């Protein structure tokens, strides 16, 4: 039996697991709300991807210029390219305001304005009247590490209360009963190689996406989606995984990125010939234009051999026009990460960039109260008991088909509160438990075990490899059928390969390679998810652009593709569609109907 | 239950002007005061010894 | 903040480290019988 | 059964002590068969490996030889090369991959510094040195045990205070560009821990003196305009030597890698410390 | 003075890590010094929950008692009787040092 | 002078940190005793 590994079992009312932004403000907050509640993260808070976040936050304060929530949630719907739910995005664009405001509270450092306001700048994407008031400047960013700045203040205000965290425990898997209800979560200590068994009521579920399933990918190499993977591994549906935002510019080589508030400031692209192409792609926005069409303008212009440096395989970010005190004050910390992975220094020379992975507008599928649901064998939508999805990791569908840029910090910070408020609403303090399930870990542990004394044929780095590989060939900026059939054949080989994987390591203590082992298993599930999606959509659409059918077709795929990895030794996918929500939450604001422009 | 180590900073560091600029100020106090003390304490001892005493001389 | 007689003060510290340390060092009042083989001599 | 074993460990501590200065440096080839003609085009790694965990193992150095020209040029990237390509069970924390998480901090070639952004001697003659941050219990390999820094910054209390209340709570609270530059360069602060464990006080006095990239957040925290604790927090990083131990040495801002000053930041609550002290006595009265 | 017994414990073990102590280095420890860790945390566990009318006093015992035996947690492995001794400290108590 | 001495001590040797501040303070007052003793006493 698999009872020689330590079991330990706690109970909370509330557990939180992930540590970006998301969860540590669900966490807090649900402490606020009275909640014993508990947070789980692989990582010390102040280390997760949100720190790495730089443009600013996106929200409708009137200090630059006038600005109304509804012209932001017109904006956040056009970039979503009508597929994102109109609900959710009302609410997230009505709490934006206050939700900054909160931050500040808090005291986050935010750039201010002479004044002594917050200050904001122009992203891409943004304008005012519904589109017709010209560049909006409504992101307000604490100067080029606006992440970092908020990550800490959110760890501090977290301090400030009593939220029992898990440090640098990592979640295996999720304990759910026969009613499909999640009863809680197993997790090993990393220092020792305890297991834990975490009963609680409801769990939020907020742990990143899974950038790091491609090559070059800007997601720190801890974004292995496993947020994602517990619910597949659970059964529970994952909605809209072949959309995969690809940021315009990031560094050449070495994948780090270009914060978008540059090209904001006044930054400029440009191809061999020296000269600004945007215009062509973009006449109206120019180079402030959604992060999708700007990186598809970046691929045509590479692929039309205009390519700007040596084998023609990048482009120019400039930004020397900009004066030296204007890059010091506002652009600092990517100047020095130029200076760095490039050694181009950006006063007086020109960044090469190139698109690269850089969000996944997928994830576990929610309502707009960040609640898991699932498909209903009827084809019905219901809540998954106790469950409660939040941040990157949640597919609330308030990024629909193409994330507008500095929504995602919005979209975090609004949902974790959201989802504390929801578990105040339904939740009591003083609910006694019901004993968990018989075999409440036999599969997590089995799956431990498994992995970690395996002595297979292929080590975990030439799997990964091939995976990163077929995934950068066949799910880039552009997809066709034949070449998303290769790819679904090579992933399906890989998968049959990632059975006889070989581990070198087979202690406990800090065993790196058996978590990168179990995080490989977990891109591989959203891989295949990702890839098949991709292939059944027959059109283009936001970020899922094919050569094949470049018309978006509103008649037919305007409905969330949800996909299944049932009976996950067989490792096959199964897809079924779920109808987008054009009913806002009020009466407030009229849902913006399908338009045929998207720039 | 095996105590853990570590390996001590100064033994793996390279040597820097901070550090050299910081303790030769420390040490030169440290030098004055210990030869201080010492003299006091070197006085005292001689001063303590005894009287030359005769040859083979017992008692 | 004013300090009454401060320069006394300071002066007195002064003098009781110096005479401590004198005393406890005899540092005026050295031992010459060292010197004595690398003397000369008189009558 | 057990019986007293003072003289018997006293001798082994001798003995193993005067046998590590002998065989101090202890190294061990990782793959042993290789022709002296190839080590001339691969670079030489000495990398800390110890697994407490398994008790046969002790600490040791291990040498691995590997081509410069097939990874790019960091100490991050040539760790994970070794990782990934000769040896995967080598253990070392990694996120951000771009130097801002700070998870990355280690001993790289006798500097403390995050290892992703910190290049290595391209020379392939002179041997590169990896070790884990040096005053931190070593839990395996290059991972330490960081959690007293989580726990000492915790004590400041970082979060902000403020005993005044909002006039409208539909606005911001008010902070002008100066005052807001007054934290610039300061609130950078990724918590390596790099420049505290290269601090002599923080060496000898790890617990009753806090590290100066703690006292640099407790700083960061007093001279925010829109906190009011500014006195109470100024008393509470006053007692004993929670500050009082700092020597000025000045290696915590030569060592940071991301060119923050802790050490002037040190000076600055030293001489607002003394002010307060001062004035606790001049002005109530 | 219990917080200076605490404070005893963990400068024992401190001694014994002390890169110094070159004569008196031991890899394991010994018994005696176990039962003092584990008795003493029985009493700070008795005493915070004593204190369960004042949360001030709680808080500021947990602070200041609580913080060296977090480090001697950190001081040891987890193996031997380790999960035993510290079975009272990983309920609430380690979960707050971290 | 006599702070500076005992922050040493304190400061480098481990196993002068078991005194106590009470302790510390019951060295300085005997240091104090002892060396106004001292100085009165090598006037008479
Ligand atoms: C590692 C192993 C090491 C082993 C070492 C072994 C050493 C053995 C020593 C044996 C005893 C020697 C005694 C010498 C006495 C000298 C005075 C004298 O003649 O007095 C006459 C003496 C009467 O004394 P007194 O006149 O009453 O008072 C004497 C006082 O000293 C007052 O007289 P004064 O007023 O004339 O004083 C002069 C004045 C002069 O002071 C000054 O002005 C100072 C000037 C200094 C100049 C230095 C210049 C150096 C240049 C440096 C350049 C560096 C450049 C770098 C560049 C770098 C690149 C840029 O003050 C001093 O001399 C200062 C002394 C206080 C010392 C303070 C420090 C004490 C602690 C540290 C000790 C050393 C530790 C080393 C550790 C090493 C570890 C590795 O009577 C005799 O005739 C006795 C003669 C001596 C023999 C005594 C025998 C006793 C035997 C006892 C039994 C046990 C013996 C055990 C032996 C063990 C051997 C292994
Ligand atoms: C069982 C009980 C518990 C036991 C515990 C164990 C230990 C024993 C504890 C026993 C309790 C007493 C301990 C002694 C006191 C300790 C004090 C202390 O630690 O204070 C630190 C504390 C350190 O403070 P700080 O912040 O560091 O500042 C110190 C600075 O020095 C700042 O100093 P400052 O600036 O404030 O100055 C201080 C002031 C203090 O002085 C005074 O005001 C006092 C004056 C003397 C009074 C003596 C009264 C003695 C009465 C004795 C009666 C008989 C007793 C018999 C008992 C028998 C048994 C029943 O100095 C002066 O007044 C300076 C006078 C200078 C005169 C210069 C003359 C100039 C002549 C020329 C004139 C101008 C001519 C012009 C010509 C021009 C020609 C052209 O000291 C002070 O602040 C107070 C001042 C120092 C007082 C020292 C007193 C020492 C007394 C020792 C007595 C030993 C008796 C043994 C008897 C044995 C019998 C068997
Ligand atoms: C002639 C007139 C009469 C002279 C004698 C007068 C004696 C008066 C009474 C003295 C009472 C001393 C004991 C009470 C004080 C507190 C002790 C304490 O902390 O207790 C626990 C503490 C033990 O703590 P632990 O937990 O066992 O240790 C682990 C901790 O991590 C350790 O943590 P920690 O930081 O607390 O430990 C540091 C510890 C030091 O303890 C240690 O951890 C190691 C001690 C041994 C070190 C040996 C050297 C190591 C290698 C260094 C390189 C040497 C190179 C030499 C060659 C150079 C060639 C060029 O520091 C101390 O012991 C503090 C006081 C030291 C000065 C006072 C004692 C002076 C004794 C001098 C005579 C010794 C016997 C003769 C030796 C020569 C025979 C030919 O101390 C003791 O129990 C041992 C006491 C010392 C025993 C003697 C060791 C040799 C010391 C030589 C010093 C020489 C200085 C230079 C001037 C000498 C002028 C005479
Ligand atoms: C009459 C007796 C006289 C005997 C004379 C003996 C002289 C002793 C001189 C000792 C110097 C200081 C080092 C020992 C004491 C340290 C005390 C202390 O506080 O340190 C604690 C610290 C160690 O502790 P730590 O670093 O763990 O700090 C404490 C941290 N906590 C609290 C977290 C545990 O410092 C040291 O001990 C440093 C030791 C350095 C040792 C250097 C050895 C150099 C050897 C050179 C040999 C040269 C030979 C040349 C031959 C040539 C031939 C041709
Ligand atoms: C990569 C990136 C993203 C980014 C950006 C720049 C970069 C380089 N700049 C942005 C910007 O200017 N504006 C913006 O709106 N977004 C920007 N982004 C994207 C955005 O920051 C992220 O999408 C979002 O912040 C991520 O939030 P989330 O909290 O969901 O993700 P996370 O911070 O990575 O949190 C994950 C946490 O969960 C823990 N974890 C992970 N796996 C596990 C397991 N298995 N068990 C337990 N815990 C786990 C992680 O340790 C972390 O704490
Ligand atoms: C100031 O703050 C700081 C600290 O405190 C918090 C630190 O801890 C630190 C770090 C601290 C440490 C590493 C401490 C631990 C290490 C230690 C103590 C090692 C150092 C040890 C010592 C200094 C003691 C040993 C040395 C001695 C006894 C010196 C002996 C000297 C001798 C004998 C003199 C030799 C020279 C001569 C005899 C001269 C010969 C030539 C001539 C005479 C010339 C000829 C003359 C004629 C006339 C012809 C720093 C850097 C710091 O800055
Ligand atoms: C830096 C930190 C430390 C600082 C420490 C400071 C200490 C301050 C001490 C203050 C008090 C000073 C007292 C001085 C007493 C000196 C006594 C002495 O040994 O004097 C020398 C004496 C012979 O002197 P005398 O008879 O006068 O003959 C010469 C006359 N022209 O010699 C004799 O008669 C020889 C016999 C007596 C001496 C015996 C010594 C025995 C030592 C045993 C050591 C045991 C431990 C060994 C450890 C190592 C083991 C491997
Ligand atoms: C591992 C090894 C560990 C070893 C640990 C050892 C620890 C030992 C600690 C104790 C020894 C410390 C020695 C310090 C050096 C001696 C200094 C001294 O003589 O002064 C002592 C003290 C003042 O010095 P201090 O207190 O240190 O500094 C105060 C700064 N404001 O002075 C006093 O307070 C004494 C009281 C008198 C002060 C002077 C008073 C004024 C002088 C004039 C008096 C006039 C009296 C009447 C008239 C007489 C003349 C006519
Ligand atoms: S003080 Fe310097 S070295 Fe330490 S965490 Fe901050 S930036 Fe890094
Ligand atoms: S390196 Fe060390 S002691 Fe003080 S000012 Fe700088 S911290
Ligand atoms: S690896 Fe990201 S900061 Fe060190
Ligand atoms: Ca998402
Ligand atoms: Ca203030």
């Amino acid at each position: 039996l698999t009872d020689k590994y330590t079991v330990i079992d706690h109970t909370y009312d509330a557990i939180v697991v992930g540590a970006g932004g998301a969860g540590l403000r669900a966490a807090f907050g649900l402490v606020e709300e009275g909640f014993k509640t508990a947070c789980i993260t692989k990582l010390f808070p102040t280390r997760s991807h949100t720190v790495a976040a730089q443009g600013g936050i996106n929200a409708a304060l009137g200090n630059m210029t006038e600005d109304d929530w509804k012209w932001h949630f017109y904006d956040t719907v056009k970039g979503s390219d009508w597929l994102g739910d109109q609900d959710a995005i009302q609410y997230m664009t009505r709490e934006a305001p206050a939700a900054v405001l909160e931050l500040e509270s808090y005291g986050l450092p935010f750039s201010r304005t002479p004044e002594g306001k917050i200050y904001q700048r122009a992203f891409g994407g943004q304008s005012l009247k519904f589109g017709k008031g010209g560049q909006a400047r409504r992101t307000a960013c604490a100067a080029d590490r606006t992440g970092h700045a908020m990550l800490h203040t959110l760890f501090g205000r977290s301090l400030a209360y009593n939220c029992n965290f898990f440090i640098e425990y990592f979640v295996i898997d999720l304990i759910m009963d026969e009613e499909g209800a999640c009863r809680g979560v197993i997790c090993m200590s990393m220092a020792d190689g305890s297991i834990h068994r975490i009963r609680a009521h409801y769990t939020v579920l907020a742990a990143g996406g899974y950038g790091r399933s491609y090559l070059s990918c800007t997601a720190a190499h801890t974004c292995t989606g496993d947020g994602m993977a517990l619910a597949t591994r659970a059964g529970l549906p994952l909605e809209d995984p072949e959309f995969v935002q690809f940021h315009p510019t990031g560094i050449y080589g070495s994948g780090c990125l270009m914060t978008e508030g540059c090209r904001g400031e006044g930054g400029i692209l440009v191809n061999s010939n020296g000269e600004a192409f945007m215009e062509k792609y973009a006449p109206t926005a120019k180079d402030l234009a959604s992060r999708d069409v700007v990186s598809r303008a970046m691929t045509i212009e590479i692929l039309e051999g205009r390519g700007v440096g040596p084998k023609k395989d990048h482009i120019f970010l400039q930004l020397h026009h900009l004066s030296p005190e204007t890059l010091h004050q506002r652009l600092p910390g990517i100047s020095e990460t130029a200076r760095i992975f490039a050694g181009v220094d950006v006063t007086k020379e020109p960044a090469p960039v190139v698109p690269t992975v850089h969000y996944n507008m997928g994830g576990v599928p929610t309502n707009w109260k960040t609640e898991v649901i699932t498909q209903d064998k009827n084809g019905k939508d219901k809540i998954v008991p106790g469950l409660l999805a939040a941040g990157e990791n949640a597919c609330a569908s308030v990024h629909g088909a193409n994330r507008l840029g500095a929504n995602s910090l919005l979209d975090i910070v609004v949902f974790g509160r959201a989802a504390a408020k929801l578990v105040k609403e339904k939740l009591k303090p003083g609910t006694p438990h019901k004993d968990l399930p018989k075999n409440a870990g036999e599969q997590a542990l089995a799956r431990l075990d498994k992995y970690r004394f395996a002595n297979g044929e292929y080590t975990t780095h030439h799997v990964r490899t091939a995976m990163q590989e077929t995934m950068q060939r066949h799910a880039a900026v552009f997809r066709i059928e034949k070449l998303m059939a290769e790819g679904v054949q090579k992933l399906d080989h890989i998968y049959e390969q990632s059975k006889s994987l070989k581990t070198f390591d087979r202690g406990l203590v800090w065993n790196t390679d058996l978590i990168e082992t179990l995080e490989l298993e977990n891109l591989l599930l959203c891989s295949k998810q990702t890839l098949l999606a991709g292939l059944l959509r027959k059109e283009s659409r936001g970020a899922h652009a094919r050569d094949d059918f470049k018309e978006r077709d509103d008649k037919n795929w305007m409905k969330h593709s949800l996909t299944w990895i049932k009976d996950v030794n067989t490792g096959k996918t199964e897809v079924t569609y779920r109808d987008v929500i054009n009913h806002t939450l009020d009466s407030e604001v009229t849902p913006v109907p399908p338009a045929k422009r998207s720039y | 239950m095996r105590t853990k180590l570590y390996n001590a900073a100064y033994f793996l560091l390279n040597n820097n002007e901070s550090f050299g600029h910081s303790f030769g100020i420390r040490l030169k106090i440290v030098g004055l005061n210990t030869w201080i003390v010492g003299y006091a304490v070197s006085r005292y001892y001689f001063s303590s010894l005894r009287v030359k005493a005769a040859q083979d001389e017992r008692f | 903040l004013p300090i009454r007689n401060i320069q006394f003060a300071r002066y007195h510290y002064l003098a009781a480290v110096t005479v401590f340390t004198y005393f406890a060092t005899r540092c005026c009042l050295l031992d010459y019988k060292k010197y004595y083989p690398l003397a000369s001599v008189k009558k | 059964a057990e019986s007293n074993d003072a003289t018997s460990i006293c001798l082994e501590s001798i003995s193993g002590t005067i046998k590590g200065l002998q065989k101090a440096n202890y190294v061990v080839e990782h793959n042993p068969n290789l022709t002296s003609e190839e080590k001339k085009h691969l670079k030489q790694f000495l990398v800390y490996r110890y697994n407490p965990a398994d008790p046969h193992d002790q600490p040791k150095y291990v040498s691995y030889w590997c081509d410069i020209k097939k990874f790019p040029p960091m100490f991050l990237d040539a760790i994970l090369y070794i990782k990934n390509e000769l040896d995967p069970t080598l253990s070392i924390r990694r996120s951000c991959r771009e130097g801002i998480c700070g998870s990355c901090a280690v001993n790289c070639d006798g500097l403390h510094t995050l290892a992703c952004i910190s290049g290595f001697n391209r020379d392939l003659s002179k041997p590169t040195i990896i070790t884990p941050l040096g005053h931190m219990f070593i839990l395996k390999d290059l991972v330490v045990d960081m959690t007293n820094f989580y726990a000492q910054y915790k004590m400041i209390e970082p979060y902000l205070k403020r005993k005044t209340p909002k006039p409208d709570a539909n606005k911001e609270y008010p902070q002008s560009p100066e005052q807001r530059a007054l934290l610039d360069g300061l609130y950078e602060c990724v918590l390596c821990a790099a420049c505290s464990t290269s601090c002599p006080s923080y060496w000898w006095h790890p617990d009753r003196y806090l590290g100066p990239a703690i006292l640099q957040q407790a700083y960061r925290w007093i001279v925010d305009s829109r906190d009011e604790y500014t006195q109470e927090r100024i008393e509470r990083i006053a007692e004993d030597v929670r500050l009082d131990d700092c020597q000025q040495i000045g290696m915590c801002s030569f060592t940071c890698p991301k060119g923050l000053n802790p050490q002037l930041s040190l000076k600055n609550l030293m001489d607002m410390v003394k002010d307060f002290r001062q004035k606790r006595i001049e002005q109530e009265v | 003075e219990f917080y200076w017994e605490l404070k005893t414990i963990y400068l024992e073990l401190s001694r014994g890590v002390a890169t110094s102590n070159f004569h008196n280095k031991r890899e394991v420890t010994h018994s005696i010094i176990e039962s003092d860790i584990k008795n003493s945390i029985h009493k700070y566990i008795q005493l915070i929950d004593d204190l369960k009318d004042y949360p001030e006093w709680q808080h500021k015992v947990r602070e200041e008692i609580g913080y060296y035996a977090h480090m001697i947690y950190t001081s040891v492995n987890h193996d031997g009787n380790f999960p035993e001794i510290f079975k009272e400290f990983n309920k609430v108590d380690s979960l707050y040092y971290f | 002078m006599f702070k500076e001495l005992i922050h040493i001590f304190r400061t480098y040797y481990i196993t002068f940190r078991y005194l106590k501040k009470s302790n510390i303070n019951f060295l300085k007052n005997l240091s104090y005793t002892l060396i106004a003793y001292y100085l009165i006493i090598n006037f008479q």
